[PDB]
């Protein structure tokens, strides 16, 4: 019965066809979605490049350092207040510039880093004031040398001035 | 030891004034028996009974346990004739609680 | 866990195994005065058999034990020897605790 | 009354015919999504294998320092600093890339296990710094000897090096 | 743990060490009593300074 | 901290510093015992008012 | 459950409880007479919608 008689009742119906027309579109948009996922996820593996750091390094506190000092013209800083001593012996305000949380781009070595402060979610961390902060690096590419060189570098400038 | 129901365990006591060669020698030992050193400080402030039982239960095998400077743990001299042997540190610990845990019914 | 001898411990307000189930020791391994392991072994084995003779008479059916001695003679590992004699396990209590209460206790 | 009266009512609107029919796509939706989750957990529990690994044991550790190793060409690393001892005597900083939280994909054994880093949930565990981070290696098959190897592998490489 | 992770090329300053611990007549008797405000113990700061783990 | 972050032009002002640490019989003693309510010691007091960091 | 009210309906309901299949285990020592105490294994209706008569 339940499979003789259905197939009737439905073909009765005209608006079954439109239903079962509808039922297409479903399992079509729950497929699209699907693909959306296992493409994002292959392309990622595949062609992108990403560099996670806690703030629980002190990689975390030179990077950070080298982000501030070469952020090219980004405007999406945040300010920073300190005191700077003068050669001439006396101490003066010194307003310092640090990239604001948020998506910033960068052009070392021809490619585009996508640079990302990552902000405070739950302020429970160890070591530190518990913010809990951290910064991506992702671009496209395949190579890794790209983030090595700019950890060397930012330990460089660490070391300098 | 197990044919003779003796529990297989084994300590060492190294004593002597400061500056003789008992941590040096300890490391060099180590280094012979390609063992390893768990660093225990009895007087801590998170460690109770309970934990170092616990902690001398899951002890990595091949290794050493180190109980460095023993006699700052507890009193001692005048104490330790008096009837309380008692706990000069910061945590939870008892000197019966030392006394089963390195040799005990649980060890 | 036959053969060996199971240890339980205080974690919280219950009874929790410690670690794994420890191999037993012989009785004869532990080599006390003469005739005293068998005098305890009877003493501890004719309170278990005989529960009747308690509830007849109304008395509480416990019963504790004291083993008092200088150190190195032979308390715990006699002890343990017992606990492995009768296939019984080991309660571990520690008074000087600091989450014990007579609540808890009890 | 309510059977007679409502059959006929019914039968007046022809839009209850598209009605009706549209019942029918609301029950094949449901249908559909009930569909989805029997097959997927019949799928789950007679072609995968699932191996989670807590934070609560020395596996743990174990395994990520063999993840840490064997992690192929992954480019969803994270930093980790530390310093090394060279054999002249000084030390230098060591700059030590472990796999990032997401979705990994390794090749041991001619399978492709799916292991991933889960994250911090709530901050709450013991024995740790209670991040409560924990590791899950997901295949296809259902022999469970491909687990088994990877962890006797990842004890034996603890006791080397 | 701080003595383990100091940056390379650098003097760890221990300023006015005698005010840690009691002295002299704490020294003669049993206990260096540990006279500060954390959980530093004697033999933790000799063990620190040169130990098993320096 | 407190004394390396002082605004520019400005007067740090340390009223009844003798309330702060025993004194006499007690400096004469051993330890200069901190009588008051947080976690500063003499050392620290002496070190910031003129140390390394100062 | 800050009366003793809610004591005794608990009490009732796991004794009256008809033959609910939504139950949960609490495991209790029970005296027997003969002097030993055995593992007593007691049923209490899990949370949820239960109907009685
Ligand atoms: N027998 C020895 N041979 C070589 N070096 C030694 C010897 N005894 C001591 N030393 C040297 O003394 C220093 C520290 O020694 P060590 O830490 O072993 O002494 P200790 O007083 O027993 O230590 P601790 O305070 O940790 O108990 C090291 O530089 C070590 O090389
Ligand atoms: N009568 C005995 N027969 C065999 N071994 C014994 C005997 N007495 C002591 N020992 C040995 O002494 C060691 C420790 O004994 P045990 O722990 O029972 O002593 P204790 O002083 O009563 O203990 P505790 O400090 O727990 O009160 C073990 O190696 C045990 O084998
Ligand atoms: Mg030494
Ligand atoms: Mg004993």
């Amino acid at each position: 019965m339940p499979f003789s008689d259905f197939v009737l009742a439905l073909k009765d119906n005209p608006y079954f066809g439109a239903g079962f027309g509808l039922v297409g579109v479903g399992t079509a948009l729950a497929m699209a979605r699907k693909g959306a996922q296992l493409g994002l996820v292959a392309f990622r593996r595949h062609y992108m490049i990403t560099l996670e750091v806690p703030a629980r390094d002190r990689s975390y506190a030179w990077l950070l350092s080298w982000l501030t000092r070469h952020s090219t013209r980004t405007q999406h800083l945040s300010v920073e207040t300190s005191y700077l001593q003068h050669e001439s012996g006396r101490i003066s305000t010194k307003f310092e510039f640090i990239p604001s949380p948020g998506n910033h781009f960068i052009w070392y070595q021809g490619k585009w880093i996508r640079v990302e402060r990552n902000r405070d979610m739950q302020m429970v961390d160890l070591q530190t004031g518990t913010p809990w902060e951290s910064v991506t690096f992702t671009a496209l590419g395949t190579d890794r040398k790209v983030f090595f060189n700019i950890l060397e570098e930012a330990r460089a400038l660490a070391l300098q001035q | 030891y197990i044919d003779r129901g003796i529990p297989y365990r084994r300590g060492y006591l190294l004593y002597g004034p400061p500056g003789c060669g008992k941590s040096s020698f300890i490391t060099a030992l180590a280094g012979e028996l390609e063992h390893s050193i768990c660093l225990l400080s009895l007087t801590d402030s998170s460690l109770s009974d309970d934990r170092l039982n616990h902690l001398l239960s899951v002890a990595p095998q091949q290794s050493l346990v180190l109980l460095e400077d023993v006699d700052a743990a507890f009193l001692s001299r005048d104490l330790a004739v008096e009837n309380p042997i008692k706990y000069q540190g910061l945590g939870r610990l008892t000197f019966s609680g030392l006394l089963n845990a390195l040799d005990g019914v649980a060890s | 866990e036959e053969g060996k001898t199971v240890m339980y411990t205080a974690v919280g307000s219950e009874w929790r195994t410690f670690g794994y189930p420890r191999r037993r020791r012989p009785l004869d391994s532990v080599v006390l005065q003469q005739g005293l392991a068998d005098r305890i072994v009877k003493d501890i084995r004719e309170f278990i058999d005989n529960p009747k003779w308690y509830i007849d008479r109304g008395i509480p059916y416990r019963r504790g034990y004291l083993l008092y001695g200088p150190p190195g003679c032979g308390k715990s590992s006699f002890i343990t020897a017992l606990a492995g004699e009768l296939e019984h396990s080991i309660c571990l209590l520690s008074l000087t605790d600091s989450s014990l209460s007579d609540d808890r206790l009890n």
